[PDB]
RNA sequence: ACCGAUAGUGAACCAGUACCGUGAGGGAAAGGUGAAAAGCACCCCGGAAGGGGAGUGAAAUAGAACCUGAAACCGUGUGCUUACAAGUAGUCAGAGCCCGUUAAUGGGUGAUGGCGUGCCUUUUGUAGAAUGAACCGGCGAGUUACGAUUUGAUGCAAGGUU
RNA sequence: UAACUUGGGAGUCAGAACAUGGGUGAUAAGGUCCGUGUUCGAAAGGGAAACAGCCCAGACCACCAGCUAAGGUCCCAAAAU
RNA sequence: GACAAUGGUAGGAGAGCGUUCUAAGGGCGUUGAAGCAUGAUCGUAAGGACAUGUGGAGCGCUUAGAAGUGAGAAUGCCGGUG
């Protein structure tokens, strides 16, 4: 702004003897490279929301899913060791969409390993779950047991 | 039809087009003769520009020079040069150096 | 849209000859304004000229009423500083009857650039003959 | 983020320019000189187009005129005796009879001219 | 969804821009009257 | 011979083959109309008067149904800051005459 | 003193009307065979044979 | 959900350097050939500069004053029009002459007639001889953070919310 | 066909001429200060030759349709020599 | 299908056009993108398409979100040219 910009302390000119404008300062709004009036500001734009709004807006999302059948509860997982081939087998059998949210008890390295790198897939857990992820995933494949976990939680 | 250009000349493009309307439309001796006995400072730059306008015409083509006429002949502006003279009581006044570019072209209306 | 517009192509202009002869100034001139005009004709136009020739005689034989043979004055200015001179309208029928009749009749006109080339239309003598014959005038009641 | 002027400026200007096509000197070259003239020009249509309908009644009404006078008769003598009987034709038809057909121009004198 | 969300109705406006031409109504002067201390920037009088 | 029509408010002058345009009819393409209001029937034939001839009715075939040239509404006034810009396109109907 | 107002193209091209050269009086030398300005010496030969 | 060469640090270039002042100090302007220098051997006019061919390349209206190349402004050619005329220069009406489009109630020019004293600011009131602008381009003025109040929306409710 | 109450946001505190009832001045002023109505201000269109305040009358848009107001009908110039 | 409304400065209220960026979805481009030039095109206004030439690598559409979001005047600042 006026006071940031580097140098301009004198007055260019005196007020009156000629036929010029009065001035004030080189770097003026007004002038070519001095001064910005009404610029952006580092600011923050998150804000809170209450409690009981939050868990409705979640519920909404769940109910969303099952209403367009894209729920689906399978057994577990036995992934050994990470292979992300024999993970994508697995989304081929259960006939899925491009896009899926994975759901889960716990964290589970290798499931979550052979799974990443696919595009359109998502893996998290039970109570790490957000409206932005719930509604991105055209299909929703949860845990038989976190799936009754995620049942207490939203209550 | 051939062309000659001459570009970047010393010359102000208004002094220069007063004796390019002596010679635009007549015969290609009868110019030369008309540049020659001319007392204006644009005549010898002029007349060299005629005079290779017409070498083109039969080294590159094969026009024989009885059948050339001056078909078209103009000049435009080309970039300025900026200058300062002093003045009383320590004002100073901008000068101008101005530059042309000739452009003659000789046909032999077939 | 449908009005009628009359052309160069299909006017046609005759030749009148009116009699100035024991005749009121105003109340002749105003009527020979109107055929000069072209204000009789039902092919009317009026961005064009569509008005006929007009022969005015025995110009010096018109009347006047009252004494405005004297009390009717006429001036003009030459531009130059206190040039401006008079004469009266009863010293002006005796000498130059012809620009009477003339003058009276163009201030009855647009000043236009048509109304310039209606007002060429008029010939005025002070006697009975003019050198017209060629143009056979046809004679011209007043109404 | 920083939105520039530009793309949006030249366009706006150049529609102007184009409305000022045929005008004298600078008028149909330099904008802030065309605007002004592009201004005063609609302002100028707009009241034509209600004198236009004033200078066209009074030219029917100068033909009809020099018409009826051919027969002895003045306008308002022969707009009162059409009224009387009920013809109702207006001053634009009129002329355009007068004009073309004179026979049937002078049937509608005597109807009228009967009537008183 | 996200690409057809729907804000509900009535719960979101526009904001009132001034000094943006005359067709707005807000424009030269901006709602501030004509030469007066109201009119100048920085304020006026104090509440009470 | 001709005669003289009344349809939108005005009056025409119609022979018979002529193109006329006036204001929007109710009729659409391809249809007949036909003009019950006569006011005058002219030429050298028999002619006759008026109010309106009773019968002598005429018949035209409708041609287009378009809208005339966009004309552009301006107005304004100095020093007011005040100034409106409108748009207008009259609708119209096409016809061709038939018979008298 | 001072220009009140500027001067448009169509004024200043009207001016210039009269602001033309001149055409010099030449003819063909007896001699010569050049072009040369009557009443002077031919330049390519030096012949005037008044 | 920051800038993109008048922006972003004064400085994208060797910049606190050209330049200014006795001095303490003040302080700029300057990015872009091509994928690859493959940067026009040779002939012709000319003292050179410059230019016309040839050649290189996909392209030289890409030849280092080198991507794209707008307006002001300066020139050449041409269809219509103008030397009897009093003009905020336009608008409405309208012959003649020259053309033929995003195809429709077409395009350009304009003999002649009607009407008509620019724009902005400031004022009880301005064609005003009251103020401001030579012209073109770029830049250039109700914003944000914490409090208060009122209205709309939304969740819950004798409870609501951290 | 309005009026009143509660709440949100304003602008305005330089006015002018004409008619009329008065003070002041000189039964001077396009003077000045109050009462009452209209117009301008913020109002185009027609008339008063030109002429914000006078007379008639309040422009949503288009048309080469008709009847009227003030004011007018010898010519400029539409309508009775 | 009916009657009734729509001159307007200071101001109050309402509905919209265009510009840059972001998130999802769906699409164009060396068989030629943006920009630029020209034209007799469409909408009630701000504005939106199409064809041709130039140009030579990026850019629209749909819904929503966020703003350094719109220039003829300040004896305004800088550059260019009368």
């Amino acid at each position: 702004n006026r006071s940031a910009v580097s140098g301009g302390g004198r007055k260019p000119w005196k007020q009156k003897g000629t036929g010029r404008a009065r001035q004030g300062t080189i770097r003026a709004p007004q002038w070519r490279g001095g001064g910005i009036v009404f610029g952006p500001t580092p600011r923050s734009y998150a804000y809170k929301m209450p409690k009981k709004m939050r868990r409705l807006a979640l519920r909404s999302a769940l109910s969303f899913k099952v209403q367009e059948n894209g729920l689906t509860v399978v057994d577990a997982f036995n992934f050994e060791a990470p292979k992300t081939k024999e993970f994508k087998n697995v989304l081929s059998t259960l006939e899925q969409p491009k896009k899926v949210l994975v759901v889960t008890e716990n964290e589970d390295v290798n499931v979550e390993l052979s799974a990443r790198n696919i595009p359109g897939v998502q893996v998290t857990t039970a109570q790490g779950l957000n409206v932005l992820d719930i509604t991105n995933a055209d299909s929703l494949v949860i845990t038989e047991a976190a799936a009754k976990k995620v049942e207490e939680v939203l209550g | 039809e051939a062309k000659a250009v001459a570009r970047t000349i010393r010359i102000a493009p208004r002094k220069v087009r007063l004796v390019l309307d002596l010679i635009r439309g007549k015969n290609a001796a009868e110019a030369i003769a008309i540049l020659k006995l001319t007392n204006k400072a644009s005549s010898p730059v002029i007349e060299k520009v005629l005079m290779s306008a017409l070498a083109n015409a039969e080294h590159n083509y094969d026009m024989n020079t009885d059948e050339l006429v001056v078909k078209e002949a103009y000049a435009n502006e080309g970039p300025t040069l900026k200058r300062f003279r002093p003045r009383a009581q320590g004002r100073a006044s901008a000068i101008n150096k101005r530059t042309s570019h000739i452009t003659i072209v000789v046909s032999d209306a077939k | 849209r449908q009005t009628f517009m009359a052309n160069e192509s299909n006017i046609e202009r005759k030749w009148y000859v009116i009699d100035a002869e024991g005749q009121t100034l105003g109340r002749l001139s105003s009527e020979v304004a109107s055929i000069l005009r072209g204000k009789n004709k039902v092919t009317y136009t009026p961005h064009v000229d569509t008005g006929d020739y007009v022969i005015v005689i025995n110009a010096s034989k018109i009347e006047f009423t009252g004494n405005k043979e004297t009390d009717k004055v006429y001036y003009r200015h030459s531009n130059h500083p206190g040039g401006i001179k008079s004469i009266t309208a009863g010293e002006l029928r005796r000498t130059n009857p012809e620009r009477l009749i003339e003058n009276s009749i163009k201030g009855m006109l647009p000043s236009t650039r048509l109304g310039e080339k209606q007002g060429k239309k008029l010939f005025v003598y002070g006697g009975a003959e003019h050198p017209h014959a060629a143009q056979q005038p046809e004679n011209y009641e007043l109404r | 983020p920083r939105v520039k002027g530009g793309t949006v400026t030249r366009a706006r200007r150049k529609k102007t320019i184009k409305l000022a096509k045929g005008y004298f000197g600078s008028k149909h070259t330099l904008y802030k000189v065309a605007k002004q003239q592009v201004m005063k020009s609609g302002q100028y249509a707009f009241r034509d187009r209600r004198q236009r309908k004033r200078d066209f009644r009074k030219l029917w009404i100068t033909r009809i005129n020099a018409a009826a006078r051919q027969h002895e008769m003045s306008y308002s003598r022969l707009m009162n005796g059409l009224k009387k009987a009920g013809i109702d034709i207006n001053r634009k038809m009129l002329s355009e009879i007068a004009i073309s057909d004179e026979k049937a121009f002078a049937q509608l004198v005597t109807k009228a001219k009967d009537a008183l | 969804k996200l690409h057809e969300l729907k804000p509900a109705e009535g719960s979101r406006k526009e904001r009132n821009r001034v000094g943006r031409g005359v067709a707005t109504g807000n424009g030269k002067t901006s709602g501030r009257g004509h030469k007066g201390q109201k009119a100048r920037s920085g304020g006026g009088v104090r509440p009470g | 011979m001709f005669a003289i029509i009344e349809t939108g408010g005005k009056q025409i002058k119609v022979e018979e083959g002529q193109e006329i345009f006036v204001e929007k009819l109710d009729v659409n393409e391809g249809d007949t109309f036909t003009f019950d209001k006569v006011l005058f029937v002219g030429g050298d034939s028999v002619k006759v008067g008026a109010p309106t001839v009773e019968g002598a009715t005429v018949t035209a075939t409708v041609n287009k149904q378009g809208r005339g040239k966009k004309i552009t509404v301006f107005t304004y006034k100095r020093r007011k800051n005040s100034k409106r810009k409108k748009g207008h396109r009259q609708p119209y109907t096409k016809l061709t005459i038939d018979k008298i | 003193a001072v220009p009140k107002r500027r001067t448009s193209k169509t004024r200043k091209n009207k001016r210039r009307t009269h602001f033309k050269i001149s055409v010099p009086g030449m003819t063909e030398c007896p001699n010569c065979g050049e072009y040369k300005l009557s009443h002077r010496v031919c330049k390519n030969c030096g012949s005037y044979n008044g």
